[PDB]
Formats: C-alpha cells, structure tokens, sequence
C-alpha cells in the first residue's frame, strides 16, 4: 500500500506478454474477442478492458511483498 | 613575523571553538566569538604568547552529556612533536584524569609518533589535527553540506523505517577531514543534508566504517 | 593557397572525429560495464547487485528525468496554466480575487490526494499561487477592477481572468504529471546514464 | 538532365528520385561478371578428377 | 667562469694552497694564485609583474 | 573475439536480416517496411489456438 | 651554482603559477585567484584567502581536504561545466547518480579496471570487463562464490 | 501567429508542437499529427516548387564593394599592426606576449 498506485510500463510490458504467451497456449478469453487473430492484441484488449486474471507480487528489497490487481491498479 | 603568526593562532582558536560547540561542548559565547582585539589583549607578541602552555585548554567539558567528561587540547611547539613529548602529554592526561585529547601539530607527525599515539590506549582517545588545515574552518566551507550525527535511537528508527541492515548504508571512512573534525567513530551515523538547486534538501545518511 | 588550407581544416576535423569515435567508444564501454549494476527499486531506493543503496532517492526527489518538461523542472507553471485557461473557458463563471484565489487553492491543496505528494511541489504551487494573485492584485489597482463583480466594463476582467473551475483543473493536472513523472521501479538507471553520458 | 527541386518528399536526406521511363530506355543499366573457377588435379596416385 | 690550464687544457678547480685560494688541475702540477677579485655574473631573468587578465 | 566479448556479451542470432534503407514519408512513425524477399525468409512460429 | 637559483624563498611548493582573474559585473568589478597547482589546503591556509569559496579541479585533492561530500559537489559541478562548454545539457540526476556511485564506499573511485573491483563483486563480470585470466585465478585461489544477481 | 521552424518543429530543444501534444493529449495524438505532417508537407512543397540556383548564391555590386572595402580596410589595419610590431613597440595585450 506504500509503493506508487500508477502502473509502470515493465508491468505493463510483463502482463501483456505473459497474456499473450496464455492466449496463444489455449487459454480462455474473457472479453469475446472480434476476430482479433493476434494474441498481443487480444491482450491489450484484456488489458484495456480490465480483466486480466493476474496478480503482480511487488517485492521490495528487504524481502517482504504485497499484491496488486490489474483491476486495481491504475493504466494510462 | 608577529602579525601573522598570532593572527594564525586567533584563527585555530576560533576553529577550535567552532569544533567544540559542533561536537556539543561547553563553550561560551564570548569564547565563540572571539575577536582580534582580545586575542591580542590576552596576548599580542609571539614570544609572549605560550603555545605550549598558554594556549592549552582545560575547561572543555560536554555539558549536554556529562560534566564529568573532559577533554584537552595541546599546542606543541615544536615543528615535529616525539615521542617524549607523546609520552609526556599521555602522563599529564593520567594526572589530570582525562581521556579524550587533541594535539594541533605545526608541521606534522613523524611515523613513529603516528603510530604510537594510534596503539597508545583504548581508553585514552588522542587526535592529531594540522594547523595548516584547522586554519580554516570545514563546516563553514559552501561545498561541505551540513553533517549531524544521530543517536542509536535515530539509528534504529531509520533502520526500522526503510528495513535495512548497518552494512547496507553508504560508508565513509574514520580518516575523513569531517569525520577527524566531528569525531565520529566506527559504527556512528551521520545525517547529512545536501541544499538542493531549489529551496528543498536532500537527506542522505552516512555510516563510519 | 586558400584551397590548400581549406584541404588541412578538413582533413583535421576528418582525424579528429576518427580519433574521437574509438576514444567515446572506449569510454561508452567503460561507463556502461560499470554503471549497468544499479537499479530503480519500488522503496524510490537506487540499489547496486549486491544490495547496497546507492541514492536513497533518485536525484533527491524522484522524477523522470525523460518526462521533464521544464528545464530540470517538473513543470512549466506559466504554460500549464496558459493551456488549462485555453481548453477550459469558462464564460458562465465570475473571476476570482487574490483573497478568493488563495482561499480555493488552500481548500483544494488540503484533500487527502495531494498528502501523498511532495512538500518542494506543493511550496512550489504555492510560489506560483502567489505570484500569479499577486499580478492579479496589481492589474485590478492599476484598471480600478472591483471584486465585487459590479464594474460597468466587463471587458475588464478579461484582462486576468480566472475561475475556481480552471483553478481546480490546474492543479489536478499538474498533480497528475507529477506523479507520472516519477522514477518507475525497475528502470535500469545506471544503464540510462551511462548511455546518457557516452552519448 | 538533373532537375534540383523537392518532389514527393522522397528525397528528405541525399536521396534522389529516378524517371521510371528513363531507367526502362536503358538509363543507368548495369552488367555484374562474375567467374566460378573449377580445378580437376591429378593427385599422386594415377587418377583423376573427372 | 669555465677556465683551461695553459699547458694541458683540462679543466680547472678552485682549491686552498698554504698562501691562498687557486686554480688548479687534476693532471698537471700547474697552478695560478688569486691576486684581485675575480667575479662572474649570470644576471639570472627577473620575473615580471604578471597584470591581470580580462 | 574472446569468449566474454566475442562470445557471451556479444553473439550472433538468427531470424535478423541487414538491407539498405530508402525514405518513405508515406509510413507512420511506428512501421518499418519490410520486402517480400526478406518477409518470406524470416518466420515467427504461431502457436494454433481457437 | 646550478641548484641555488631554483630554491623556494616565498610561496607554496606546489603552486606553480597564480593569476589574478577579474570579474567585471556591472555590480562592482571583483578579483579571484587562479592557481594552476596541486594543492588546495595550503591556498585556503594562506592569509587574505576566503577559504571558505574555494574551489579546485582535482577531485583526489577535494575529497583529501573537504571531504567526500565536497568530492562529490566537486564532481557535479566539474562535469556540469565540461558538458555546458560545448553547449550540451544533460540532467543534473544522471551527474548525480554517476558522483553517488563514486563516492558511496566513503572513496571517490575511478571506473577504470582499478576502481571498479574495489566497487563491484561478480567474479564473472570482473573477468569479463579486463583482467579475464588474472581475475579467473584470483578467484578460484579464494574460492569465491559468485551469485547471480 | 507564427511562422513554424526548427525551433518549434524540429528536435532542438523543449517547447515543440509535437512534445506538448505527447505531454498533454497521450502518443497516439502526437503520433498522428507526425504523420499528418510528414503526409501533407511533401504534397504541397512539390506543388508550389523549391528549387535552388547560381542565381540564389551570385553576388551583388553593392556587396562586392563593401567587400572591397573592407577587406582594403583590413589589409591596412594589418600593415599598420604589422610595422607597429616590427619598427616600435606594439600594444602589448594583457596575458599574452607581443607575437
Ligand atoms: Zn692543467
């Protein structure tokens, strides 16, 4: 809850790609897709739309972590 | 000579002055700000004036911590300060019940001196300062940022709050010109604060090591 | 003679620029392989590899330097204000006072989301908050301008005119790219530098 | 017949714009030759590449 | 000076004899006695006042 | 050349192709033209999905 | 004859040329000394010098005298200037970043091979950067473990 | 009002049309206002002609003779500089020697 609510374009980056990785590996879409053939955009259009089932663990330099929801944290 | 001689020597005495109040000893205003005039009052030719003696201080005491605690500071004479004079200023310490001590060199140290005022004794603290460089003032200086130094309970609370260790803090070394001025040992913090371009300031901590 | 000394001004700089291509490429290398360890971590603490700390906090405050818009400052207080008046006309609002507008600014600063943000900032909002009623203060006693809202020529108020709607905007916005602009963690900093020195 | 002038903005940094019919009446044609060697050697014993 | 014996050519240093100061050499028994003074200026280049620049 | 710097900082991959550059102001800022010739050699493997 | 004219009568040892530069501000017209010398406590010891503004190039020198801290503003300031010379500008944190990487061990340290073991840890990216086979033994003489991070 | 340049087009320095779109509006914007730009600008340079000649660099009478002017003026401020370093003494600049 200390560290910045706004999230950076590594996590961004992270989470569309590891999308992308899931989508083209079969996985389930949640936002009905329109003929989008393109796993990185059916991700951004996830991303976009705010449901992307992922949780970033932040890790801080001592050891300890907290989570964040995609849904939670704030895009730009 | 006899103008710029005492002149250097008013000079030293106002730094010293300066280190004692910065380090929280017991120094008033009138020693603080010492003018020329007194100094040439109390003593205005170099052959009257005492360094050895004259110039020796004993009423250095840290009031804040406890006035019990003494400290001393010696102006030898001659350019080279030895070993009988090392073991001399050691007996007079002993005899005076003092421990911490400083010795403002004219010229400097021999290597033998240096090393045994550095194996002298864990309970007798002596520290060697040149004139040529007490001749001015360090913290006065505009590049030297503004230097604390923090208890153990500051200590464990800025551990506490950003979860590090003592290793982990930026190191600066004991034989700094400010760290030999605030006599700061190994395992102390000091806090400095740098003026930013605006009107802000940049914390930063520092450890001894 | 003059093409001669034109041919050895040439060729001089054609030396020069090969001799300094190799010397930066030495010099990128050297700074890069040194300065590829550090790292923007999510405490706003530059850390080495090896845990040790070596900023507290970046550049002592904490900005991106790409996403500076002033000249090594955050924002440009005149311009933001200048575009926020642009974009947001109000002609259905009065202007504000100098005792009117350091009221709004002083009842808006103390929200809970501007907590969060830096006091330098917040002085500096304050600063400009002040020099701008200020200018206002000073063309109203120069055109005989009334806070009362009364004053027969309304062309008047247009000469400074400012409205709690574009006051509020203002300083959202400018709350906004301050708090984009910071150090996002996990920016390979010290690689940023280096390249931003050999360069 | 070189004309100096901005056309197209296809010439933004020290490139130029050629004619197509003046590259297809033979303007600026071009012959590359190259050689492919080949060795067929006797070696010590009595034989040979063939 | 940089001064030659006469009869060899080598050079000659300024010693003590048991009358007063001479110049001798290291090969040959000649000598010469100092009557008068005998001096050698080198006017060394004095160091002008630097002005200021700007 | 080493094994540091001509083996492990630095390597050669494959899928990467090098040609000369020609403007073209007709293109947005973020595409790049690629030639067919360049296109049908360098491949991306797809995974099939639904 | 030969070493008598070039004995020291006046003057540091070390100091090898002083001139007066002027500033000539509308303001008022102010005088300041340039020293083209190694040796910055004697020019703040001697008399009639505000020891307090002054300012020296070589960042050993600064960080002897005034600290690391003054090392490190020396640093800044010194790199700021070269990069302003040539009508380039570069934002102060990188400058800062660079100083602070320097001088966090208490010692300001170069980034050539010399300075940067003393910083750096990774026996790997030692042997990497120069000195591969000499580093390689030197560490499989210690027996140092070398992590991954 | 206005003339549009490098100064607020091009890649010198802060306050370009392009940079306060990307800082107000997103990438997209700024990203599409380039290409408008890099779209438009060629169509109408090609249509109205710009194009460069001996003309645009020969010279004029007037300028050729305050040329001759002044390079016979710095031809005799030099002689005169030349023989009051020769023959006399030459004003000496401070920091510097008479050469
Ligand atoms: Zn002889």
């Amino acid at each position: 809850r200390i560290t910045t609510p706004y999230m950076t374009k590594y996590e961004r980056a992270r989470v569309l790609g590891t999308r992308a990785l899931q989508i083209a590996m079969c996985a389930p879409v949640m936002v009905e897709l329109e003929g989008e053939t393109d796993p990185l955009l059916i991700a951004m259009k996830e991303l976009k739309a705010r449901k992307i089932p992922i949780i970033i663990r932040r890790y801080l330099p001592d050891g300890s972590y907290e989570d964040w929801g995609v849904d939670e944290l704030i895009i730009t | 000579d006899d103008e710029e001689e005492t002149y250097r020597l008013w000079k030293i005495r106002k730094t010293i002055m300066q280190l004692c109040h910065d380090r929280g000893y017991l120094v008033t205003q009138d020693e603080l700000d010492q003018t020329l005039e007194e100094f040439k009052a109390q003593s205005g030719d170099k052959p009257s004036e005492g360094r050895p003696r004259r110039t020796d201080l004993t009423v250095l005491v840290a009031h804040n911590d406890d006035p019990t605690d003494q400290m001393f500071v010696f102006f030898p004479e001659e350019p080279k300060v030895g070993i009988k004079t090392i073991k001399v200023y050691c007996q007079r310490m002993q005899e005076e019940n003092i421990t911490r001590a400083l010795i403002v060199v004219q010229q400097g140290m021999t290597p033998s001196a240096k090393q045994s005022l550095v194996d002298m004794a864990p309970k007798y603290i002596l520290e060697q300062f040149l004139q040529q460089e007490l001749l001015i003032n360090i913290t006065e200086h505009e590049l030297v940022p503004e230097h604390v130094v923090m208890t153990k309970e500051e200590v464990t609370e800025l551990l506490a709050r950003y979860k590090l260790r003592e290793n982990q803090l930026p190191r600066i070394q004991a034989g700094d010109p400010v760290a030999r001025y605030f006599g700061i040992k190994r395992g102390q913090v000091v806090k400095i604060i740098r003026p930013s371009e605006t009107a802000g300031r940049y914390i930063t901590y520092r450890l001894v090591q | 003679t003059e093409f001669f000394f034109h041919t050895m001004a040439g060729r001089e700089g054609l030396v020069d620029t090969a001799v300094k291509t190799a010397e930066t490429g030495y010099m990128q290398r050297r700074l890069v392989k040194s300065l590829e360890d550090l790292c923007s971590q999510y405490d706003l603490t530059v850390r080495s590899s090896t845990g040790d700390i070596i900023q507290f906090i970046y550049g002592g405050d904490g900005l991106d330097p790409a996403a500076m818009e002033g000249k090594d400052e955050p924002l440009e207080f005149k311009r933001v204000l200048d575009n926020i008046k642009a974009v947001f006309p109000c002609p259905s609002e009065p202007a504000l006072s100098k005792n009117e507008l350091i009221l709004t600014t002083e009842s808006i600063m103390k929200k809970s989301e501007f907590l969060c943000c830096q006091d330098s900032f917040l002085q500096e909002i304050k600063k400009f908050i002040k020099g701008v009623s200020e200018k206002i203060k000073k063309t109203r006693d120069k055109y005989g301008i009334n806070d009362n809202g009364t004053t027969e020529p309304r062309v008047l108020y247009q000469l400074d005119r400012i409205t709690p709607t574009q006051v509020e905007k203002f300083l959202e916005t400018c709350r906004d790219k301050y708090m984009r602009a910071q150090m996002e963690p996990g920016s390979a900093v010290g690689a940023l530098c280096a390249q931003s020195i050999g360069e | 017949t070189v004309a100096v002038m901005s056309y197209s903005g296809y010439d933004i940094e020290d490139a130029l714009v050629l004619n197509k019919a003046s590259l297809d009446r033979g303007f600026g044609r071009c012959l590359v030759y190259k050689n492919a060697k080949c060795t067929l050697k006797r070696y010590t014993n009595q034989t040979f590449d063939k | 000076m940089l001064l030659f014996c006469p009869g060899c050519g080598n050079g000659l240093i300024v010693e003590e004899g048991q009358r007063c100061h001479r110049f001798a050499c290291n090969t040959c028994p000649y000598v010469h006695n100092i009557t008068r003074k005998v001096t050698n200026r080198k006017y060394p280049k004095l160091k002008e006042v630097d002005d200021v620049l700007g | 050349q080493g094994r540091f710097r001509g083996n492990l900082s630095g390597k050669r991959v494959d899928f990467s192709g090098r040609t000369v550059i020609s403007p073209d102001p007709n293109l947005r800022i973020d595409e790049v033209a690629v030639p067919v010739h360049v296109a049908k050699i360098l491949t991306f493997p797809e995974k099939v999905n639904k | 004859k030969e070493d008598l004219p070039k004995v020291v009568v006046q003057g540091i040892p070390e100091v090898s040329r002083a001139v007066i530069h002027i500033d000539e501000q509308s303001g008022k017209e102010k005088y300041k000394l340039l020293v083209e010398g190694d040796n910055l406590r004697a020019v703040m010891a001697t008399h009639g010098v505000k020891g307090t503004r002054t300012t020296s190039n070589n960042t050993y020198e600064v960080e002897k005298t005034l600290g690391i801290e003054a090392a490190r503003t020396t640093i800044i300031n010194e790199i700021q200037y070269t990069m302003v010379n040539h009508g380039m500008s570069i934002d102060r944190r990188h400058v800062m970043l660079l100083s602070d990487l320097m001088t966090y061990k208490g010692e300001v340290l170069g980034i050539t091979r010399f300075g940067l073991a003393k910083m750096k840890e990774s026996v790997l990216m030692l042997a990497s950067f120069e000195k591969t086979a000499d580093h390689l033994f030197d560490a499989a003489y210690f027996g140092q473990k070398d992590s991954v991070c | 009002s206005g003339s549009m340049d490098k100064g607020t087009l091009g890649s010198g320095s802060k306050n370009n049309i392009f940079y306060i779109l990307l800082r107000d509006w997103g990438q997209n914007e700024a990203a599409d206002a380039m290409s408008r730009l890099a779209r438009l600008a060629p169509v109408y340079l090609s249509n109205r002609g710009f194009s460069i000649g001996i003309g645009d660099v020969t010279p004029g009478q007037g300028l050729l003779k305050a040329k001759y002017e002044l390079l016979n003026a710095g031809y005799k401020k030099c002689d005169e500089y030349i023989e009051a370093l020769n023959t006399g003494k030459l004003q000496q600049q401070p920091g510097c020697t008479a050469e």
